[PDB]
């Protein structure tokens, strides 16, 4: 906790003392955000307190929504971070949309969006395992169920009359993976729907597995079908995406794991 | 004497290095001490000028007097200058005028372009286009015969608020159409051909509709296009190229030599000039102005900038009357001049602090919902404002919400 | 320095034997300079004592009230409006403010977003900054317009501003509010200035008389040939 | 008869509808079977030319024979094509001149750009700039007369082998400088002034150019300079619109008519259309002519692109020689026509097919040192044929290594 | 069609009593066209058969031989040189050929990077081609120039190409190699155009021959006149 | 071998048919060859083609390096050549260097000299803990380190005098790139120099331990060094990298587990 406190105070003095040089440059309220806005290192120091913040609330967000990180979980998010990140970055550079702070702040809302779908997945991975498992645990993770499914569904919403009323833009990229994530939130719920009905009976059923390896089926070829039809649009319209064929190879991997075990299976 | 001088003009016109300009002048220095009266005028122009010989105000002024006791065309300019700028000495705008008068008298053209500019403006005098008329037009000859031999010597126009062939044969053409060269004269269509060679630039053509405009040819004569053609014309003299000799003192460090061949050209009746020469009274660093004589003569100088047209000396000149710079606080007549940069000349920033008078009720009464107008309209004008408005807003409504708490 | 772009001079040239007068600006025996031209013509060119205080202008006016100078112009229904980006202000001086904008549907209909401002059923003349001037003016202040959202339907009131120009065709310098849905017109009118009160105010002027010396005759030998060759082109 | 023909041009000048041109043709077409003599000249030039009435070769060569017996100028002048170019009948270049002789006698301007042209590039009569500065006068005459009328209507032009007031005044100013107006004439200096006018693009001042090198004003009249400068005139006529109603006839697959639509200006001297008239022929859409003179005839307008500076048309000409088409395979001859698209043009394909055959000693004797030149001369005249050098410098490679290996 | 931009016409006016010539181009009777001009003139334009066959000129020469003509050109020493995007090659008549170009260093120095291509110490004339047409050449080959690295040390050769052209002035179409280290010259003078075998070729023109139908006169009504019209021109 | 086989054909189809419709449309040579550059599918089927090539090449020298894989650093392979032809695909589109038929060509390059670096870490790895090795897997092995060592001093060579002759360019970060595969070879050679040291006799060696901490400190600190100088020179000249921080942060750990375990042991 500490070296928490630690980074924040050390990035909030370099905020404080990147504003205190333009507001000695600039004496003024309108002509030192506006010189704020243009100066690079200014924005810089500026975009660094920006993610500082979202940190430290998502750390606030998981502490809420999750008694204890299981310490197995916490290197998981790490590497699938770093791929989110990296994807994201060429995504943004890729597309020629241009560096603006109201569209960067628009990626880390997917990537922190992105990273509490994971999170509740490892979460109910254990959710399977976990024998002694309290009513706190079942209600603050179907209120992350419907908090996330919601969400997803309002930013398809919001992108699809976007690609209408506007025209062919990044927001097309923003609201497909909303609907990667809307599959997301529907894997996690049917898993909770089979998992829930097995706790609550003291036998185990077996249909509950024949239930979970046909829904992995089900929604992996809903998956694989949003990432060819994604395929098939940015070929057409501005460029090749050179990005997004990480999840795909998953993607196909997880239709590969899903219906050739079935079909071994059956 | 005589001969001292030669030496001076030959390696002045054949050196440009600036020791050897500064070496030149040492005879034209030693030749003042000679009393020609040729030779004071080139280091009087000097002694109180900067970037030449070294700055010394008072080392000019009074040998400055024994060239009006001469009778020298450019001793009465200048001396009319010290007394219109109170320059090392008490200011007394009533007989400034009286100097350059016998400047103007004299044969002198800068005294001519002054007293023109002060007719035009209304600047210690009535405004009376009609006198405005007249000694500018002695200028504007006298500055068309050259450029038609010196080849029209361009110079830069830089601001430091902001951030610190085909044509030609037209004008004959044009010129051929008034007059009639085989053909009958038509007052009423040569108007239009020769008023698009305007546009390209060339400021020949900028001469010739000053007089169609003056004598009521082809057009009535109107006062207000009589002059402001024939000024453009008069602000590109070979005094243009003293904005590089001022503003290199600028980037040299001289700072306190270029308030003072600025303030020439600010007397003259520029905007680049009047604004600048108004930038670095306004951040303090010149020396021979005092303390305290240091924002009213900066106000005189925004002043005359900003009834000139630009945008940032009427943001400016709100601003000495918001914070008290060089007056008593007046948010009453601070507030027009952010206004009148809003509905005139468009200026971003003008309706931002029109919405911080209009929510915080400074000047007029309280008004919350007009000042979201403004603040929203700032954001239209310019992409700049998108930023400095949201955080506006948001703190605009957070006092709405907490008023309607606690009602 | 202080304001002294607003402080009007003239030269002129009484010659030899003038008096200086004791009425109007004051003048000292010591502010004189002695003046040379290029022609070697010697001058002694005096300057007055720059105050120009009081108004001891004699302010008689035994004419009508100012009420009556805009009757003329309200019986004639001769009114007129501004436009602007986007609004359009249409005064009628003693009807009406309106205040609309036409919105051209695409080919055949025009709807009209209309407001109502206004409709017609003290020793001292009180001042307004007009671009940071002193102007005095005539207010005519009315309501009753449409109701005002804002103001929880209230209706609308105006006050119209009344200043002199001799050039005016009767037009507006700017329309604007002081507060919201209440608004102030000003109006350019050739009435007023007649009214000494009520006139554009200009500052006496300082007179700068200057004196012959002899040897130099009562003008100086290089002005006369210049105001005849402005005359001659005019 | 003739109110028929008063119909069809009130639809004409009154509907740009196609259909509606069509409409007003039915008139048109059966007022020509009353012989009225101006009805067929409106539908001889749609029976033969198409995107009008329907194309039908032999439908109009008997009723041009009557325009001829008559004695039409426009009849005359378009049977001439006929033998010109073998269309539709036996071809014959002895008496197609004569038909074009009488046209041009008839006062037809189509039949003199043709003569002009012909005598120009010396096609089927001896080159004489003396007869080509004859001809192509009356027809710039014709042509800059309307242009000051219609205002010179700009029409694109179109390659199908590469896809499928400002000066205005100074015409008038170079006009006044070489006649005199007010200034005594000086022929020496009003040539340059004129001259520079002509680099703006408007073609008024490239007709008066033409007739300054033509009587021996200024300069020198050289026969080069005289009709050159009087073709680019007669090039944009009320006839430089026929590349659209050719151009289009291809974009909506009507090849036929885009072949007929484009050998008449082919026949008239244009570059942009003898390139793709002989294009459609390179290709075989064509069906009025056989199969057995389809190459023969993209030959010759080939030939004719080719000598009026054409690029592609060097290198095709190259091609033609090179495989065979239409001649004896011969390359030595197409051995040529490649190196003169490579030092003239600076074509870039066209020094690598020049390695070709010194690489693999066609035409000349071999020499694989030579090759290697030109390939990496390829290289650095295009930045397109680093690719298709660097295969073929490695192959060059491989040939010499194994033959090293062999000894 | 084949190659049919290289057969000249003329058309004359010969009148009404006419003989066709029966020697040179041949002639028939049925050929023969009715014209009619725009003012109803009647003419009867004949016209030859295009065959202009043979070389029978008759081609008699009792001038010197073809060596004896350059010989003036080659003790005047009046040499040319011509001029390249980087090389440039001085060939000098009855000399040698020259290709140097000058390396200009930095302020002081020229440097020279010189070769030398050659130096003096049959009933059928050959014909090269030049511009895809054709043309019979005079050529003067030699050898003995600077040693050749390619060659494994061989002194270079060259052959020098005389076309004759009218205005020539000594100029150079173009120069060539046909192989590595060994290279062609062609060189215009204005001497062997007199040369019957040597000369420029030009094809014989046919001659059509228009005859006048009674009721139309001996040249058109139009024909003369617009003639004359340009005639002004002249 | 079957499907290795099948994919080769299934790309040597399409690279015919591409070419034959080229030769079909542009019956020459050069015209061919320059349609075949200006077209997209053309010469996105050409790289599929140069792609299958360079990966049976890989294949086949895979098989003469090594003798047989171990199928545990087979996976290893697989996420960091993901990383690491996303780090390189982002920083061939950030630099807007554009694309270009000889550069793509150099980053495969670079990243398949970056696989054999990493095949070479492994084994020397399973090297450590090997008790049968024969003589033909040390000369093997030692041939790989010469060769890559030598071919990344030639590569630093050209990119140096490239910085310093042409200008700032991609070569500054292919020479970086390569100065850091320097110093992974050299990282293998201390550490097979020390490991063969102790297989020559039979009884371990407790300073080998010591020598092999130190060389890991030694070796990091040349890389975080390496990519300080890497930031502090992109952030001064062109822009930001946005890429290259993710094997820092791998450098900097690889400095804190041997500084820290350094410091803590001794
Ligand atoms: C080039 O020219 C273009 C046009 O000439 C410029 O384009 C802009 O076009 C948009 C159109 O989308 C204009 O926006 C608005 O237009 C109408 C009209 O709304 C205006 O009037 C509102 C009236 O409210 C006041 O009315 C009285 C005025 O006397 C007051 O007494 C009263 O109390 C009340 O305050 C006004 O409110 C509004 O201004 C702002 O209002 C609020 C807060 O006041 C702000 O938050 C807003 O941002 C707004 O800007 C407008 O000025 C409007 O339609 C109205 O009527 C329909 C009727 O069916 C309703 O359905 C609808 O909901 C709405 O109420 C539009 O919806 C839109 O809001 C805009 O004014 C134009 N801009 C300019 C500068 O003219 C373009 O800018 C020009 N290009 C440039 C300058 O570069
Ligand atoms: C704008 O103008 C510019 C200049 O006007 C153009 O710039 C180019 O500039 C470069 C300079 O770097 C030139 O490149 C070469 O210049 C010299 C000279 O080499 C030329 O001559 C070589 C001679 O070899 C032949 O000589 C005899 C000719 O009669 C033959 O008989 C003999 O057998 C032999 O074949 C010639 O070989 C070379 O051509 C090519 O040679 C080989 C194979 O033949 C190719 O692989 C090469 O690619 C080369 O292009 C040149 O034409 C050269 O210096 C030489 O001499 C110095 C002396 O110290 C040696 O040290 C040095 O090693 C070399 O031997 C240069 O090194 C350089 O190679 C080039 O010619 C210019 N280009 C043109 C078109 O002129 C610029 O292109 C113009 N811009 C345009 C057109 O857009
Ligand atoms: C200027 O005037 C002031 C006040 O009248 C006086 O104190 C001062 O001495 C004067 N200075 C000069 C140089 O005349
Ligand atoms: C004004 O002038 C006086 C000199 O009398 C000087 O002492 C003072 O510092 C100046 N400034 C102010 C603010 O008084
Ligand atoms: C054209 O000439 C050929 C050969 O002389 C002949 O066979 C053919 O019938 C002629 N056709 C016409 C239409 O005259
Ligand atoms: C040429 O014309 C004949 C008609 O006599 C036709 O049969 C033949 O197909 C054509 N082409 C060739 C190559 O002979």
């Amino acid at each position: 906790m500490f070296r928490t406190a630690v980074m924040m105070a050390a990035s909030l003095a370099l905020t404080g003392a990147v504003v205190a040089h333009a507001y000695y440059l600039k004496h003024q309220f309108y002509p030192t955000v506006v010189y704020l806005t243009k100066s690079s290192p200014s924005m810089a120091v500026l975009y660094i307190q920006a993610f500082v913040l979202v940190f430290l609330l998502g750390k606030v967000m998981g502490k809420v929504f999750f008694g204890q990180l299981r310490a197995a979980e916490m290197e998981h998010l790490l590497e699938r971070s770093w791929y989110a990140v990296t994807e994201t970055c060429l995504a943004f550079t890729v597309f020629r949309d241009d560096f603006s702070p109201r569209f960067v702040a628009l990626f880390t809302l997917l990537l922190f969006l992105k990273c509490f779908h994971w999170l509740a997945e490892d979460r109910v991975d254990f959710m399977e395992r976990s024998p002694n498992i309290s009513w706190l645990f079942h209600c603050r993770i179907v209120s992350l169920m419907f908090l996330l499914g919601i969400l997803d569904f309002l930013f398809v919403s919001h992108a699809y009359h976007s690609i209408l009323t506007r025209g062919a833009s990044v927001q097309l990229v923003f609201g497909f993976e909303y609907a990667i994530l809307m599959t997301m939130v529907l894997t996690i719920f049917i898993k909770y729907v089979l998992h829930s009905v097995d706790l609550q009976s003291e036998n185990p059923w077996d249909n509950k597995a024949v239930y979970m390896l046909y829904t992995e089926l089900f929604t992996g070829f809903i998956k694989v079908l949003l990432y060819m039809a994604f395929m098939t649009i940015m070929i057409k319209v501005h460029t090749f995406p050179l990005f997004a064929i990480r999840p795909m190879y998953l993607a196909m991997r997880q239709f590969k794991k899903a219906v050739t075990d079935a079909i071994m299976s059956r | 004497a005589e001969m001292m001088y030669q030496t001076g003009m030959k390696i002045l016109n054949g050196s440009n290095k600036k020791s050897q300009k500064r070496e030149a002048y040492r005879y034209l220095q030693k030749a003042a001490s000679m009393n020609h009266t040729k030779a004071l005028e080139r280091v009087s122009y000097a002694l109180l000028f900067g970037d030449y010989l070294p700055q010394n105000i008072q080392a000019a002024r009074e040998m400055f007097e024994k060239l009006t006791e001469e009778g020298s065309p450019k001793g009465q300019t200048a001396l009319g200058f010290l007394y219109a700028s109170g320059l090392g000495v008490n200011s007394s705008q009533a007989k400034a005028l009286v100097y350059y008068t016998f400047g103007a008298l004299g044969g002198n053209l800068i005294a001519h372009m002054v007293l023109g500019y002060r007719y035009w403006a209304g600047i210690g005098v009535l405004q009376s286009c009609e006198s405005a008329l007249t000694h500018y037009r002695l200028v504007a000859n006298h500055v068309a015969s050259d450029i038609s031999l010196t080849g029209g010597s361009v110079v830069q126009r830089i601001r430091l608020p902001d951030e610190v062939g085909w044509v030609d044969g037209q004008l004959q053409l044009g010129s051929m159409y008034y007059n009639g060269i085989g053909v009958k004269r038509d007052y009423k269509q040569a108007l239009k051909y020769f008023n698009l060679a305007s546009q390209g630039g060339h400021i020949l053509a900028f001469y010739n509709l000053a007089q169609m405009h003056a004598s009521g040819t082809g057009v009535m004569r109107s006062c207000h296009t009589a002059v402001e053609l024939f000024k453009n014309v008069c602000e590109r003299g070979r005094w243009s190229e003293r904005l590089m000799t001022a503003y290199n003192s600028y980037k040299d460090g001289d700072y306190n030599a270029a308030v003072i061949q600025y303030l020439l050209l600010a007397e003259q009746g520029y905007e680049v000039a009047q604004s600048n020469a108004a930038f670095i009274l306004d951040q303090r660093e010149a020396s021979i102005v005092g303390e305290n004589e240091t924002y009213p003569r900066a106000l005189l100088h925004w002043n005359r900038a900003a009834s000139q047209g630009y945008t940032v000396a009427r943001i400016k000149l709100g601003d000495y009357h918001f914070y008290g710079f060089g007056t008593d606080v007046d948010y009453e007549t601070a507030f027009i001049h952010y206004r009148l940069a809003s509905e005139q000349q468009h200026s971003a920033q003008a309706m931002f602090n029109l919405g911080y008078m209009h929510e915080k009720g400074l000047g007029i009464k309280q008004d919350i919902h007009l000042a979201k107008r403004f603040y929203d309209m700032a954001a239209e004008a310019s992409p700049d404002a998108q930023v400095p408005v949201f955080l506006a807003l948001c703190k605009l409504g957070v006092v709405y919400f907490l008023q309607y708490i606690r009602e | 320095p202080q304001l002294s772009d607003d402080i009007p001079f003239r030269v002129n040239w009484p010659g030899t034997e003038f008096s200086l007068p004791t009425t109007g600006v004051l003048y000292k025996e010591d502010n004189y300079v002695i003046m040379t031209t290029a022609h070697k013509e010697k001058y002694k060119c005096i300057l007055p004592l720059v105050t120009s205080g009081d108004e001891e202008e004699e302010k008689d006016y035994k004419g009508p009230n100012p009420r009556e100078l805009l009757e003329p112009l309200f019986k004639q229904s001769s009114c007129s409006y501004r436009i602007e980006s986007y609004w359009t202000y249409e005064v009628c001086h003693g009807k009406h403010i309106r205040q609309y904008h036409e919105e051209k549907e695409t080919g055949q209909k025009i709807n009209i977003h209309e407001y109502y401002l206004g409709n017609m059923l003290s020793n001292e003349i009180p001042t307004k900054n007009i671009e940071g001037q002193m102007t005095p003016y005539y207010p005519v202040g009315m309501g009753n317009g449409t109701p005002c959202s804002l103001k929880q339907n209230r209706p609308r009131s105006s006050t119209v501003m009344y200043i002199c120009h001799p050039e005016s065709k009767h037009e507006i310098l700017s329309v604007a509010e002081v507060t919201t849905c209440e608004y102030e017109v000003v109006i350019l009118t050739p009435l007023l200035c007649s009214h000494p009160k009520y006139r554009f105010r200009a500052s006496p002027v300082n007179d700068i008389f200057c004196q012959s010396l002899p040897g130099s005759p009562f003008k100086p030998l290089t002005l006369r040939q210049l105001e005849q060759q402005e005359e001659i082109l005019r």
